[PDB]
């Protein structure tokens, strides 16, 4: 179960400077390349140390490619001012995600290519890769234009053709970084919330990759409906962190067990309060 | 390698 | 040069088949259109083909593609005198600037 | 449009009177421009290292600002954020138990 | 629709030549290409928006200008003998693999001196006149010859407009002499039309030589015709 994606964003600027184009590439959700219009010498730059391999032509060709995209984006924004009839003073966001998930048989399992305008679904290539879906009346013009110019065929040829090829190349090229994971470490804390009740908290720290599960149980029973839980966050070192918490009566805190599941954990971790 | 786009909107 | 086109100049009889050839040196190139230039007029797109297809066929024009030897070609079947033009084989990668050949000058001599 | 999810916290488990990093983690906004301020004791901190900008499958944006600090039993800390999607600025104070 | 002007220009070396183009395709990319001998298309300059431009493969000696979105222009500061060629404007949509749309073309003769610029001369031959008897329509030939350099455009006006139909008009010059070209064209028209005297037939050309500005009977941008009536 693998993927590659390219998330590109373009933002209008009223005044002199032109739209902003930023393109970032992720492999298995982990940033590997990036390119910013607002840089001084704007080029595609690697972001993982394993992309240091690729020869100066790689950079040059993707750079010039992306300047291609910058303009493609510039124009596409202005077109959309006309379709919706918007005034001159404004800022506007065009964004695009596009990619290819792979089966383990090194085989295209689904392709993605879609756009959005003011963070709303504009248009998107259906699963077939021969048919689009278009949201509001304006998208129905762009489908028109792209059904006339046989756009489907050419994306398709990248998604199946070129994208999949390069996902392999990257994977093999960057192998000693795709192994890496960090097991979480974890402790429990005791914060006397009310007169009568306390708050225990299961802290998970220093773990990569991102996904994780925290479960407070009371005598073999989960309390998911009662607990408080905070969406995982990044520490900054590249690790992550996340905790969960439950309300218990004073004195009876030794019933309550918390558990932590993680890829990096060989065996799952189970926790208890101690004074 | 990055998506190249074809026809403007 | 980057896109090579041969012959330079060609005369063939009405009714004949005609074969224009083309060879390229950027293995990475993807998409190949063919322009048609009738004299008195600027070029105009005739037929085009991706590197995933092996042939594209537009009704008495048909273009053939070959990766191994990094070569491709255009076949006119009936070859009548309304086809007397210069033909350009074109080549590009990604969204890069279309690269144009030198041209082949096709004269379809009419039958009498 | 989507309102920011703020969370303020430290990289390392904080023992006060010992150097650390304070993180503000804003997410879930559309549009992408945002003003983010990190305050010590009500007052702006000058040199806040920030993240690059990115976004996730719901199209919405997310960024990590942070500065170094040295926690103490006395000094308050917060994150104040302005965004179009918010009627007026939102402040969020640190809690060393969260 | 792409449209260039001028369609033809003659220039003395070290002279200033400006060729303009214009596109209502609403495109943003615009390209000045150079065709030599009817052979090759080589990029000189291009432009992805107003008011900036970029060097192509053949930038040397050419300057470029994108005043408006619709208007793109090539400038030859000092014209040279190399720069003599056919020139092509084209627009295209931004993004990959879009089709370029071309202008009809612009031919440029750059000459060492305006010492050899000779207009044409113009023969209207009235029909075969065995063809009436054979298969019954009149194929009136025109012919321009002894004109250098080959910048001629053969129009066949009637009493009103000019019928494009029935006009096998040649593809090019024939290099008659080193410094002389030839050009013929043959309208064919009706038995009734051209039996009946009450018909007007005119061969016309325009020779692009000098202008009044650009600087022997002054060989400037002329017309030369040759007229006739029906034989009853």
């Amino acid at each position: 179960p693998h993927s590659m994606r390219y998330f590109e964003t373009a933002v209008s600027r009223p005044g002199l400077e032109e739209p902003r184009y930023i393109s970032v590439g992720y492999v298995d959700n982990k940033e590997f390349v990036r390119f910013d219009s607002d840089a001084e010498n704007p080029r595609y730059e690697p972001r993982a140390p394993w992309m240091e391999q690729e020869g100066p032509e790689y950079w040059e060709r993707e750079t010039q490619k992306a300047k291609g995209q910058e303009q493609w984006f510039r124009v596409s924004l202005r077109n959309l001012l006309g379709y919706y009839n918007q005034s001159a003073g404004g800022s506007h966001t065009l964004q695009q995600m596009s990619g290819c998930d792979l089966g383990s048989d090194w085989r295209l399992l689904r392709g993605y290519l879609q756009f959005a305008y003011e963070g709303r679904d504009y248009i998107a290539l259906n699963e077939d890769l021969k048919t689009w879906t278009a949201a509001d009346m304006a998208a129905q013009i762009t489908r028109r234009k792209w059904e006339q110019s046989g756009a489907a065929e050419h994306y398709k040829a990248y998604l199946e053709g070129e994208c999949v090829e390069w996902l392999h190349r990257y994977l093999k090229n960057g192998n000693a970084t795709l192994l890496r994971t960090d097991s979480p470490k974890a402790h429990v804390t005791h914060h006397p919330r009310s007169k009568g009740e306390v708050t225990l908290r299961c802290w998970a720290l220093g773990f990569y990759p991102a996904d994780i599960t925290l479960t407070w149980q009371l005598n073999g029973e989960e309390l998911t409906q009662d607990m408080e839980l905070v969406e995982t966050r990044p520490a900054g070192d590249g690790t992550f962190q996340k905790w969960a918490s439950v309300v218990v009566p004073l004195g009876k805190e030794q019933n309550y067990t918390c558990r932590v599941y993680h890829e990096g954990l060989p065996e799952p971790l189970t926790l208890r309060w101690e004074p | 390698k990055a998506v190249y786009n074809f026809a403007t909107m | 040069q980057q896109v090579r086109q041969s012959p330079q100049s060609l005369t063939v009889w009405e009714g004949g088949t005609t074969v224009l050839t083309c060879s390229y040196e950027d293995s990475t190139f993807n998409y190949f259109p063919w322009y048609q230039q009738f004299p008195g007029e600027g070029p105009a797109l005739l037929i085009s083909i991706l590197s995933v297809s092996d042939k594209k066929e537009d009704g008495r024009f048909t273009t053939f593609f070959n990766k191994r030897e990094k070569k491709l070609s255009l076949h006119i079947i009936d070859s009548q005198p309304g086809d007397s033009a210069t033909y350009f084989c074109a080549a590009l990668y990604g969204n890069e600037k279309i690269t144009f050949g030198a041209g082949t000058k096709l004269t379809i001599k009419p039958n009498i | 449009q989507k309102t920011p999810q703020i969370q303020v916290y430290s990289r390392h488990p904080p023992e006060n009177g010992k150097p650390n990093i304070l993180n503000c983690y804003v997410t879930q906004f559309h549009p992408p421009h945002i003003e983010i301020q990190m305050l010590k004791n009500g007052k702006k901190i000058p040199k806040v290292e920030m993240s690059d900008m990115s976004f996730s499958k719901d199209w919405s944006f997310y960024i990590l600002a942070h500065t170094e600090f040295t926690p103490t039993e006395t000094d308050t800390y917060a994150c104040r954020v302005k965004h179009d999607s918010m009627a007026e600025p939102k402040t969020v104070y640190w809690d060393r138990d969260m | 629709a792409v449209t260039q002007s001028p369609r033809s220009k003659v220039a003395v070396t070290g002279g200033k030549v400006t060729l303009s183009c214009h596109q209502t395709n609403n495109h943003d990319y615009m390209y000045w290409y150079r065709q030599d001998t009817g052979h090759g298309l080589r990029l000189i300059h291009y432009s992805y928006v107003a008011d900036s431009t970029e060097k192509g493969d053949i930038p040397d000696g050419y300057k470029a200008s994108r005043p408006s979105q619709e208007n793109f222009s090539l400038i030859l500061e000092l014209a040279s003998l190399s720069q003599t060629a056919v020139y092509f404007c084209a627009s295209s949509d931004a993004g990959g693999r879009n089709t370029l749309y071309f202008g009809a073309g612009t031919r440029l003769s750059v000459l060492e001196d305006l010492r050899n610029v000779t207009p044409p001369k113009v023969s209207l031959f009235e029909p075969s006149k065995a063809e009436i008897a054979n298969k019954q329509k009149a194929t009136l030939v025109c012919l321009a010859r002894g004109f250098f350099p080959d910048h001629v455009e053969l129009s066949w006006w009637v009493n009103g407009k000019e019928v494009h139909s029935g006009v096998c008009t040649d593809p090019q010059a024939y290099k008659e002499s080193n410094y002389s070209y030839s050009l013929s064209s043959r309208l064919r028209v009706s038995a009734t039309f051209w039996h009946n005297p009450r018909n007007h037939f005119r061969c016309q050309v325009q020779f692009h030589g000098l202008s009044e500005e650009d600087k022997s009977p002054k060989p400037v941008t002329q017309n030369i015709s040759a007229e006739a009536w029906g034989r009853a």
